[PDB]
């Protein structure tokens, strides 16, 4: 119960009226990626991101019975070793899925 | 089963029957059933549902569960045993009567017919005839869900086209296959399950020959009384209640001996009658009466002594609701009155609120209630109405109606398949989608279409779903008295005196309108009068709408939403933000929102005298999804209209309607803020919800995890400020729990 608290008092210190986008810029140009059906402009993204930002962006995938967003984001590593480019990158961002 | 009671029991009936009691089987072979009962026996055996079309006084509901459970005593097979007849009656006091009736004609030989109704009740063994009401079959298959422990159901008085006896029937397609041998869609063998329906001559093509037929029965049997003349208000003398008494005393002096049937509208004017004939030229005839009160809710159906025939010199006077049209029966019955009066109940669609109102009599239910003097002699049908009210006013609704209670209610009754329900004129599956996404938009069912815990709440509640649970919500909210009058009535310089009967900054048109009756209460004597002068009232409709309160407060008390103060229910500054949220979770998803520049304080430019703001606002709703984002404006006569300066920039309406000028207009408004809202659309599917976004989350586990959640609303849904969520990832799902 003390443990709840501090998590309480965290968000209670920060209240920023300030307001950012609904949806993330990657969420975004993953929708426009699988919707145009290219990514090849969605994965100069990923190249670009940060490792800090990539363990929370591949954790934040919207996962449902349906299961679009981890279909849309094979779909873009497939996409992205038929190019051969950056094959290092795009089998760690495969094996980060599976973690 | 079991052979040893077979053979007992059928060397007892023919002991019984042939030397100890035909006496009774005399006046059972006088009732035209009877005539047809081998061919009804060969009927069931050939025919797995069967249809017996039959008028009042028939003996339909006395003699077809004996003569199918003695065929199957005088038998091996279909042996006794096996023989369990469940028998469906609309009211509480025709199951109880019919019951009695049958066990006298049965005598003494032991259980053999029963009764059950709610909180009155015996089970029974194998080898029993039963009466019960339509929702205690409805009840027993959320155990019994394909009607495995009766043997043969018989469906009484389907003419009637109650709620449970229309869904009994769709039901009844689902379930005959898996009991009655179809086995995976192919029809194999004869249906074990057999079903009788029975009805009067009201639309029996409905349930013999129409588009909706096929689970109904294909063979129909007609079974047919001594003449009863017909007399209206030009051949009678009787105006009104002690009118009524007149004729009553009228035909004690006249028309030589048999009882008195007077039909009456319901319990209310049943009292005020039975009073003017126990507490009185009057007390003459007193003593020379037996005057029994009948309805629904009164033990009399129930007794022996309402089918008994008076003492010497003494008149039977039976004062009875439309129970005695069909349901209960009674043999000495010559002289029937007919007020042409009834109470139905009614559900407008669109207002959410069930209502029992005062109707005229169907033209149809008036030659049913002539019918009922014409058992033991000649008669006579007294009809308290002209004749030409016989032609206009009365009637020779499922297809022209919201159908959200309804649905929510067959869950109750375990009839989850709403599309799968048929009636003899079926609804469009347009109707029963829309009102489905309702029920979601509330939270009365899920977005996977089972029933909530809110959802039973409100299908025990006595009103429509949207009322239901602004109710509730006062429950909670701490305000009953004013919101249960609002839902009642709706089931059911003059501007500053408005403006300070408003009470800003209160906005709430539902607040204002309780501050008018809070008014109304508190204008005594003869300051009543003049205060509905000053203020532009009607007296007459706020004694009606307080009426009407302590009806929800009685309804809400016994559906255990509320308290109650030594056994009495009682619907007895104010919070204005907690009212709008009230208001809000009953409107909702119908919410509106005001935009700069053109909308505000910006247009107070320059008409004198009667300054008018222009107003740019579009709906924003997703439950509605053909008005989102559609271009709306104030109606001129909510007091919204032409107004500036106000708190928030959110308001919820109940009716939207486009009129002169194409100008697409919201009738009735409240202004609510954002953080009201967001619980209200918290309920289910309308609610657009998104993953988590700086500030730091703390995730406890897998489920446990709170973070800012920016929920979205809706077609056009709006976004909204972030809400610090505790959201418990049931199912692999960031549900919000509550709002932090």
């Amino acid at each position: 119960a003390q443990k709840k608290l501090d998590a309480e008092e965290q968000m209670n210190k920060f209240k920023v009226t300030g307001r950012l986008g609904f949806e993330s810029h990657f969420t975004k140009q993953l929708r426009e990626g699988s919707q145009s059906k290219d990514y090849s402009s969605l994965l100069a993204t990923l190249i670009n991101f940060s490792p800090a930002a990539v363990d929370l962006e591949i954790r934040s995938l919207n996962s449902f019975e349906p299961f679009d967003e981890i279909v849309w984001f094979i779909d873009a590593l497939t996409q992205g070793l038929k190019s051969n480019k950056n094959f290092e990158l795009y089998e760690t961002f495969m094996s980060l899925l599976f973690k | 089963a079991y052979v040893p009671i077979n053979e007992n029991s059928t060397r007892k009936a023919f002991y019984v029957e042939v030397s100890r009691s035909d006496e009774i089987q005399k006046a059972r072979i006088q009732l035209p059933v009877f005539g047809e009962e081998h061919k009804i026996m060969e009927a069931i055996h050939h025919n797995d549902v069967v249809i017996i079309c039959g008028e009042t006084g028939s003996g339909k509901t006395t003699q077809v569960p004996q003569f199918l459970y003695e065929a199957g005593f005088g038998a091996e097979d279909s042996p006794d045993y096996p023989g369990m007849v469940g028998i469906t009656q609309p009211r509480r006091v025709a199951a109880v009567s019919m019951a009695e009736r049958v066990a006298n004609e049965l005598g003494d030989h032991g259980h053999k017919v029963g009764y059950q109704i709610r909180f009155d009740s015996t089970a029974k063994e194998d080898t029993k005839v039963k009466f019960m009401t339509d929702g205690v079959l409805l009840r027993e298959m959320m155990h019994d869900f394909k009607l495995t422990k009766y043997s043969s159901i018989i469906i009484d008085e389907a003419h009637e086209r109650n709620i449970n006896t229309d869904i009994l029937i769709g039901m009844l397609s689902r379930c005959v296959r898996l009991r009655a041998k179809l086995h995976k869609e192919n029809p194999i063998e004869h249906k074990k399950l057999k079903l009788i329906i029975m009805s009067a001559t009201l639309r029996v093509s409905d349930f013999s020959e129409n588009k909706t037929l096929f689970p109904i029965a294909p063979p129909v049997l007609q079974v047919d009384q001594f003449p009863v003349s017909i007399h209206f208000n030009r051949r009678t003398a009787f105006n009104y209640t002690d009118e009524a008494f007149r004729k009553t005393c009228k035909i004690h002096q006249k028309l030589p001996p048999g009882a008195i049937l007077v039909f009456l509208t319901g319990q209310q004017e049943i009292t005020h009658m039975v009073k003017r004939l126990r507490k009185e030229e009057g007390q003459t005839a007193n003593d020379p009466l037996y005057v029994l009160p009948l309805y629904s809710l009164l033990p009399t159906k129930e007794q022996m002594r309402v089918f008994q025939k008076p003492p010497q010199g003494s008149r039977l006077c039976i004062v009875a609701t439309n129970v005695a049209e069909t349901s209960l029966t009674i043999p000495g019955v010559r002289y029937v009155v007919d007020s042409g009066r009834s109470k139905e109940r009614k559900y407008n669609e669109s207002n959410g609120v069930q209502s029992f109102e005062v109707g005229w009599v169907s033209k149809a239910s008036a030659n049913q209630r002539s019918g009922r003097a014409g058992r033991t002699g000649p008669g006579h049908c007294y009809r308290l109405y002209s004749s030409a009210v016989f032609e206009h006013d009365f009637e020779q609704e499922i297809l022209r109606m919201p159908v959200e209670s309804i649905v929510l209610q067959m869950k109750s009754m375990a009839i989850h398949n709403i599309i799968n329900f048929p009636f003899p004129t079926p609804p469009d599956r347009v109707a029963l989608s829309k009102a489905i996404q309702l029920l979601q938009y509330l939270g009365a069912l899920d977005n996977k279409e089972m029933i909530t815990e809110d959802g039973k709440k409100m299908s025990l509640f006595p009103l429509s779903p949207r009322f239901s649970k602004m109710l509730l919500v006062s429950d909670e909210k701490a305000c009953l008295p004013y919101i249960v009058a609002i839902v009642s009535a709706l089931s059911v310089k003059f501007y500053k005196s408005r403006s300070q009967f408003s009470k800003l900054d209160k906005f709430s048109d539902v607040f204002r309108l309780l501050s008018v009756v809070s008014a109304m209460d508190y204008v005594p004597k003869e300051q009543k009068e003049i205060f509905m002068k000053k203020n532009f009232l009607r007296g007459k409709l706020m004694e009606e709408i307080v009426k009407l309160r302590k009806q929800l407060m009685y309804i809400i008390k016994s559906n255990t939403s509320k308290e109650n103060i030594a056994v009495v229910i009682r619907n007895e500054v104010i919070q204005i933000k907690l009212l709008k949220q009230m208001i809000c979770a009953g409107f909702v998803d119908h919410v509106a929102v005001r935009a700069d520049v053109l909308f505000p304080d910006d247009a107070k430019i320059t008409n004198r005298t009667s300054i008018i703001n222009i107003p740019y606002i579009p709906v924003l709703a997703t439950r509605t999804p053909n008005i989102e984002d559609c271009f709306v404006y104030i109606h001129p006569t909510s007091i919204l209209n032409n107004l500036g300066e106000m708190p928030p920039k959110y308001m919820l309406y109940y009716s939207l309607h486009l009129g002169g000028n194409n100008k697409t207009r919201m009738n009735t408004l409240c202004d609510i803020a954002s953080t009201p809202l967001a619980n209200i659309a918290r309920k289910g599917l309308l609610l657009t919800y998104s993953k988590p976004l700086g500030l730091k989350t703390v995730n406890l586990s897998p489920t446990e995890r709170y973070c800012y959640v920016v929920p979205r609303f809706g077609k056009i849904g709006w976004d909204l400020n972030p809400i610090a969520v505790h959201q418990k990832k049931q199912k692999g799902q960031w549900t919000v729990i509550k709002f932090i």
